[PDB]
């Protein structure tokens, strides 16, 4: 049934806030919490992200939390801001300073408690909670460290229940912030082992999509984050918009992950506009299914091509053809059959939402499960390893009391991951 | 008296059970609030001091939804609240969930209702259970439920309607696994189980009825019809005929051996103008074509252990005979030398009823054979390859292990599948 | 040749060729009872054997619906005694499995406080 | 001098509903017991303080059927509730269901009708009783029977009347097992027994009465001629055959050779134009020829050892041996060397009665002949072959072991019947 | 004195028939009443019907069904008003054609209730002969109740004698494969407990009605037909005042020579259609040899592949006694050889003045002939067909059953051809 949704850190706020922002307005949602649709449809499933509070008003179930108080009070300030409630914004002073050890050991743990206060609260207001789902960066101090912190002492308390992630890779493309590959090895660590399915948002892939294809010159965070909204209305669309299925977090797990440690997905998305910007005319069918597949629209700086498919997810919007949809669908696992595994049968599934999304006469998302993802972490071990073999900027982290260990352990456990995408890649079904 | 109860389990389950319900009362004049202005029917109806006749059945959920839609539904009067069992959290397309974890929860108190039903009995035949192989209500809690009925009615007849899973409609990259657990555990506890292929009602709807997308309602109409002519048997008693029990007899040789192949005829479009109507010989022909099978199989190839057919409207024996003699010539027809070569008949007056605003159209006679061919063991086959490629590497197993599972019941569910096929290969010789 | 004279009859005897040789040759009630008796005992025994056929024929009936009987009284308690175990194994299994999951977690909440530990150290 | 006439089983009641039908019409009694103004004829009736004449005569049969046909018939009357001894079944054709079964079930009732029949008498002469061969209950209860009358009516006669099988006359499959158990039973306690072969009555209905296929009725209407054609000389005052020890001298000589053959003249029809009524010799040389005989045997063939004429009514002495002359004549006809060749010859003057409106006309002269000869034989063998096809592969034995008796009484009976068949052989030389 | 029992669908259809058949040749009107022409019709009346003074005639019948079904069909049936309520012995779990359901199971249930009916019904005899079966042997009911029955009967009466009236199923006639294996239990009982049995084989009766009688798709009623006119002739003797004058055991004594060897060869000369359509008279030997001939038997077996080992002949109507006779005695001198000869004169006729109703000449035959071997192993086969693979064999272990009585069932009656073939083979 309901989704309990924690934002972390810088990004976590800003990927979050603008998520609540483009969903209240899918979903007939104006900033005061009201609302004003035209069709009962936005209603049918709201009970998943909204609590329907006093005077006929919605509100979403949504924790916003951070060490520092800039993003939170830019939030609060913000188009929608008023519209959480304020009691759900923990927030501290002591800043996590880029820093995971701040976040996950010091600053961090002494916020976590009174976060989980509020999480707990939120919890008892459901029917039936289906599980969680956490926005953060993973090389910042409050998202990548006190984020995965949350996600273990939730974890602990809600074993039973989902625990979904929007978890955005860092890029030199991006961030001059040195020490960002280690932040985001020790997360994918935590990662790995404390969430259900996570969706690999590459800062990478964002920075080159608004750049090589959107020609935006400087291309600012305004301009990744309209990705990162686009497909989060995208992936989430059969969680709130009723179709055919039924519908959960769960079910989603079940069939998209096939082996634990492997549940970090490849996004992609179809059409790539520009924030801001009208709509020239509408994407043909196969314009939608060609560029869903394609590396050029893909949420994560990998090539599909490089790898095998283990499972894929593809979700159409808009009032289209769905016999163009399905004749299109099989073309493309018949051609590019050999970047599929034979040995999951059936392992590509499509949904269809009449419900196109703000500005969009037709879209397209897609979920898949690619060995590919492994030249993501490859790319951080990369980074990280040239730095840990310095010993580079470590005292900022064993001056919270850490482990050089702590490094080495966290380096391998990244390198198995990657060792784990490559048997399944190679493996045949004989 | 004659008495029997249906049970409606998950998703297809109660689907499938409302347009069987549906037609049922459209048969025997039945109001949608109970009220109606041959005796017979009562095996499936009860009636009040009110005159209301209510059906001898139970719907079971894992979660609301599916039952919620009977609940405000055109029948919502047509059935007791207390005989439509809900839960709040769906096995989400896992057997350990719906026969452990979450099923385990409702059992008792489903049971319970199942005996209220069955204190209404002046001498019962025993149960009729619709599920899905594929979902993880269908599969566990049926297996759990079948299970419990042996111990509570124990050697009391227990009757399947299962959905075989198909690409075309719907399906779930785990229900292969879902398909075979279940077969395994319910094969002790079932007398004998009509198999459905989805892929085959898709081929039929898409072919006589033209159905470019057909939806769950015009397949499960389908279905109904096919149903309603195995059930004619027991709801109806004429003189002509109409007597099952009496062919599962004929049908099952040895206990492992209870799965009957439903070849149905005619299927015709609303909307093929001139037709009206065909003979005898044209639909007991129409049975032998591979292309009007319920499940999809070549018994042009295999052996037969009997074969029974069930007539239906204006069916006289004189051309019943005729059409028997002219089909016994041709030698596609080989049955063993164990068993003789005749095929058992059965004739009924209440023609086809055909539902208000349908698809199909309204036809002078209909024609379902039942047969014992070594032909569905393809069935078996087919699914335990799928079973197999993923296994080999252990795809989605963790999802069952997690909920309590041993890697050991899948090769336990397995071998039992891999003897199966062995049992039919066995039975075919000479 | 006669014989005698009667009132309402009469009688004489006729000889035609004398005879050629002069010459002329060359019970207990208790025993037909004892016969009698004995026939009926022999009758009363195969009666008394045909008896014990359909007795013993008796037997084997009150045996097979017997047997009808245990057969369910058996398949009843294997289905319930089955269900037992998988339902405890399953109980046991998944708990222990929630129970390592959550020593993995105390488990590293162990390492959190040695952290924080190893700062007041430095300092 | 009094007699009791016993009735045992379907056949032998039917004949004796027949013979005392003849002796009411011969003696003038009417069915009711009464008659109108030699007196002899008592020998056969006792008198009641109402002046009624009830038939010294026993009638038993293991069911009702046959003996309630007489207790509804006109000559209801005649014979009291007790003389009429009825079962509620059958001996269902076999001998040791009417022997061993249901024999002594009803053998002391049956004996104790006889008692009290016997407590009435100044002498009894002895038994005649009548019977079957084939029937179960006139074989089986009747040698019981005759075994006892033995024992409880020791040294007094015995004067058989049975009726020999025959197919043309509804027999049964399992009638000669019956006939020889019977035979072998009733040997050792017959004095003097005459056999009827249904055949030959059979045949003499249709030749000589034009009846092609004849009723049980007209068969004996011409059986019960012959039957009171012998007790003549007993129920009148006659002098040849006056007592029932007459018989035993004047026909058996050897006493298991006691079966004397019968012939009978003249066989006489109503249905046909009248003509000049047969003289003595007429009638005489009739009681020769085999078509006339009362058994279906060759005498032509076979050495005699007794011979008797009995006449009926318009006869005269002279006008017989004129027709005894006339036949050494011309055929010469053997006789046993121990044995005097010639007859006994004897006439009772009362006329031969026939009943009115059946099927025998009226006749002023009548002659019954009685005659043992070795002949008799060729009517043994005859079923002896019969019995010897079937037990040979024990064929019907089953029913007869199931009723208590042995297998060994089956070889005992047959044994004792090829004992016989050489005493014809020892005699008949 | 005779008493009625009739079980099963086929059982009650079959003795239903007898029972409307005979009513009409007695004057018992579907009211039990006499309004017959002459007092002949009443003369043996008591041996199947009771009064209810009334008059009223009430047929000596027990109606047994382990499911109601066909009970009700006899209720609403035309002479239906006719049987004593209190006679309709009925269950509710129908047996399914199950001989371990009939037979053990189910039928045990209702046993007891049943006999106390049958114990009632024979105090009313002032003396009973024995008992009547009419029943099938391929279902539930009359195939295994029928013959617990006549076991529990024979216990209760044994002096009394058991007639049967066993329709032998055929693959021809009714597709339920179990068949041959309700069918060889059934046999194996009959030849241990009854004493006459009239052995009625479908598959006779089937092509009689098909190619004899032009019947394109022969029903139920037809079949039946066939087997009342047979059922009435048998019994001529029994209900009619002829020189014969006989009953139940004195037909036993003559009729089974060995006492396993006790199952008859019905047959009926002229085979006449339902309703349509007499005219012409029958000459005598034309009614003989019809009679003698196999297209008149209603059991499945060639007379010229045995020897007779008895033979019983009823003629009904007028005709003259002689031709008969000369037909009978032309015929045993023609085929000699299919007779035994160390049986002597086991050829016997019987004769009735009243002709059945329509045709005004009949003749039922009745022979126990070695060539009835050919029916024991045409079901053996079928049997065994089935058994060697264990087929259709749960059915029946899960009734309480063991393996081991089928072994004994096709043991007992392989043994039994194996005694018909001995006497087969046997002379003089
Ligand atoms: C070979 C045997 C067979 C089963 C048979 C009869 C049965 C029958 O007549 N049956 C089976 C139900 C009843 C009956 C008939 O149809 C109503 C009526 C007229 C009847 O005789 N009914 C009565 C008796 C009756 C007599 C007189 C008038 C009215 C009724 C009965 N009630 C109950 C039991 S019998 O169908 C023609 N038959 C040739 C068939 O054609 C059947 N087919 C087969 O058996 C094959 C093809 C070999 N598998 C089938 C298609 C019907
Ligand atoms: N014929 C038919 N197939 C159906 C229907 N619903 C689902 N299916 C099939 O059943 C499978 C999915 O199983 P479900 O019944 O939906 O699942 P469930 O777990 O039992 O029920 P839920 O948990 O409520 O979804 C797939 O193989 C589908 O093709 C229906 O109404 N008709
Ligand atoms: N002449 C003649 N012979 C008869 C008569 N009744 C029967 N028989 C013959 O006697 C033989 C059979 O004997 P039954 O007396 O009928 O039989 P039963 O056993 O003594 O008597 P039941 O059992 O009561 O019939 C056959 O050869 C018959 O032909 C009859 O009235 N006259
Ligand atoms: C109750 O009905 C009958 C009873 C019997 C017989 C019979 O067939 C003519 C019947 O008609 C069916 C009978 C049968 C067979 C015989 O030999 C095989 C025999 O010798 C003799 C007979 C019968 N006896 C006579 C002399 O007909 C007695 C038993
Ligand atoms: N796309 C996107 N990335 C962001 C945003 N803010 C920060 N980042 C990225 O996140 C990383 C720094 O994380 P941040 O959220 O600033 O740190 P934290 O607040 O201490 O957790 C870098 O790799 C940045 O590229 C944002 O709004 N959008
Ligand atoms: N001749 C004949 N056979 C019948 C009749 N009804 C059923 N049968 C046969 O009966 C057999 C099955 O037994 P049935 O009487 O139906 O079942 P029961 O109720 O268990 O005795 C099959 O071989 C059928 O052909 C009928 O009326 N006449
Ligand atoms: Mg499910
Ligand atoms: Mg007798």
């Amino acid at each position: 049934r309901e989704i309990v949704h924690i934002q972390a850190g810088q990004c976590g706020n800003q990927i979050g806030a603008k998520f609540w922002e483009v969903i209240s307005d899918e979903h007939g949602i104006d900033p005061t919490g009201s609302y004003h649709g035209d069709s009962d449809l936005q209603l049918e499933r709201i009970n998943v992200y909204y609590n329907e509070a006093t005077g006929n008003k919605y509100v979403p179930r949504a924790i916003l939390v951070d060490l520092e108080p800039g993003t939170m009070d830019s939030v609060r300030s913000g188009p929608f801001g008023q519209i959480f409630r304020p009691d759900n914004f923990v927030f501290g002073q002591s800043g996590a300073g880029n820093n995971w050890a701040k976040g996950h050991y010091t600053e961090g743990a002494e916020l976590v408690d009174s976060v989980l206060d509020v999480v707990r609260k939120e919890s008892e207001s459901c029917d039936c909670l289906q599980g969680f789902q956490l926005t953060h960066s993973l090389g910042g101090g409050t998202g990548s460290g006190m984020g995965t912190l949350l996600i273990s002492k939730i974890r602990e308390e809600y074993p039973d229940r989902i625990m979904n992630t929007f978890s955005v890779m860092p890029s030199p493309k991006v961030s001059d912030t040195v020490v960002e590959p280690y932040n985001a090895t020790l997360s994918v660590h935590q990662l790995v082992e404390n969430t259900d399915e996570t969706y690999s948002i590459d800062n990478e892939a964002l920075y080159d999509i608004c750049f090589r294809t959107l020609k935006l010159t400087t291309p600012t965070y305004g301009d990744l984050n309209h990705l990162v909204s686009a497909t989060m209305s995208g992936v989430t669309t059969c969680l709130r918009f009723p179709g055919q299925l039924n519908a959960d977090l769960r079910k989603l797990a079940v069939n998209m992950v096939p082996f634990p440690r492997l549940h970090f997905f490849m996004p992609g998305f179809a059409p790539l506009t520009s924030r801001g910007s009208q709509q020239y005319r509408a994407l043909t069918v196969p314009e939608l299914t060609q560029q869903m597949f394609d590396s050029k629209n893909m949420m994560a700086a990998c090539d599909p091509r490089h790898g095998r498919y283990l499972t894929v997810a593809a979700v159409f919007r808009g009032r289209m053809s769905m016999k163009e949809v399905d004749e299109q669908m099989l073309n493309v696992q018949n051609k590019n059959s050999s970047y599929f595994v034979e040995w999951i049968p059936n392992n590509v599934k499509t949904a269809v939402c009449d419900i196109p999304p703000r500005g969009l006469k037709m879209s397209a998302t897609f979920i898949g499960n690619s060995t590919a993802i492994q030249e993501l972490f490859k790319r951080i071990s990369e980074q990280f390893t040239a730095m840990f073999r310095r010993k580079a900027f470590l005292h900022w982290y064993t001056g919270e009391g850490m482990d050089e260990m702590e490094f080495t352990e966290a380096e391998s456990n990244m390198n198995d991951l990657v060792s784990e995408y490559q048997q399944y890649q190679d493996a045949t079904a004989d | 008296m004659r008495e029997c109860i249906s049970i409606h389990v998950g998703q297809a389950g109660v689907q499938i059970g409302n347009a069987c319900w549906e037609l049922y009362c459209l048969e025997h004049g039945i109001q949608p609030d109970g009220q109606m202005p041959d005796d017979s029917f009562n095996t499936f109806f009860s009636e009040t001091g009110a005159g209301k006749h209510v059906p001898r059945a139970v719907f079971v959920d894992l979660e609301p939804t599916v039952i919620d839609e009977v609940r405000t539904g055109t029948y919502r009067q047509l059935f007791h609240p207390e005989q439509l069992i809900t839960g709040k959290e769906d096995a989400a397309n896992n057997y350990a969930r719906g026969h452990y974890t979450i099923g385990k929860e409702i059992i008792d108190l489903v049971l319970d209702r199942i005996r209220k039903l069955a204190d209404q009995c002046t001498g019962l035949q025993g149960f009729l259970v619709f599920h899905s192989f594929g979902g993880g209500t269908g599969s566990g809690f049926t297996s759990l439920l079948m299970e419990r009925l042996s111990v509570d009615y124990g050697k009391k007849s227990k009757l399947e309607f299962s959905i075989y899973p198909a690409p075309q409609v719907s399906t779930a990259v785990v229900e292969p696994y879902n398909s075979i657990l279940t077969t395994h555990t319910t094969l002790e506890h079932s007398d004998c189980a009509f198999m459905v292929d989805n892929e085959a009602i898709y081929d039929i709807c898409r072919r006589n009825l033209d159905i470019e997308r057909p939806t769950y309602t015009n397949l499960n109409r389908l279905i109904g019809q096919i149903v309603s002519s195995i059930t004619a048997s027991l709801r109806f008693d004429g003189a002509l005929n109409v007597d099952l029990t009496e062919f599962q007899t004929n049908l099952v040789p040895y206990p492992r051996i209870h799965f009957p192949l439903a070849t149905y005829a005619p299927v015709i479009s609303a909307e093929k103008a001139y037709h009206e109507q065909l003979s005898v010989a044209e639909i007991t022909n129409a049975c032998f074509e591979p292309a009007n099978q319920m499940v999809k199989c070549d018994p042009r190839h295999g052996k037969y252990m009997a074969c029974c057919l069930l007539y239906r409207g204006d069916v006289v024996p004189k051309d019943v005979n005729a059409a028997i003699a002219t089909i016994k010539t041709k030698r596609t027809i080989q049955f063993v030398d164990w068993c003789p070569t005749g095929f058992k008949v059965g004739i009924n007056y209440q023609p086809p009823t055909v539902v208000p605003g349908g698809d199909l159209a309204k036809v002078q006679r209909a024609v379902c054979m039942l047969s014992n061919t070594t032909a569905i063991a393809e069935a078996w086959a087919r699914l335990d390859h799928k079973f197999d490629l993923m296994y080999a590497k252990r795809a989605f197993v963790h999802w069952y292990v997690g909920e309590g599972m041993e890697e050991g019941e899948f090769s336990e569910a397995r071998e039992d599948m891999a003897a199966l096929e062995k049992d039919y290969e066995e039975v075919g010789v000479d | 040749i006669e014989l005698n004279k009667a009132t309402s009859g009469q009688s004489w005897e006729v000889i035609l060729k004398p005879p050629s040789f002069d010459g002329v040759p060359e019970p207990s009630l208790e025993e037909i009872q004892k016969k009698l008796e004995a026939a009926e005992e022999r009758r009363k025994y195969q009666e008394a054997e045909l008896l014990k056929h359909l007795a013993e024929k008796r037997e084997h009936e009150r045996e097979v619906i017997q047997k009808a009987i245990e057969e369910n009284n058996n398949f009843i308690k294997m289905a319930k005694e089955k269900l037992a175990q998988k339902m405890e194994s399953n109980k046991e299994n998944r708990e222990a499995h929630l129970a390592a999951m959550l020593e993995r977690l105390q488990e590293k909440d162990k390492h959190a406080e040695e952290v924080r530990k190893n700062k007041e150290l430095k300092e």
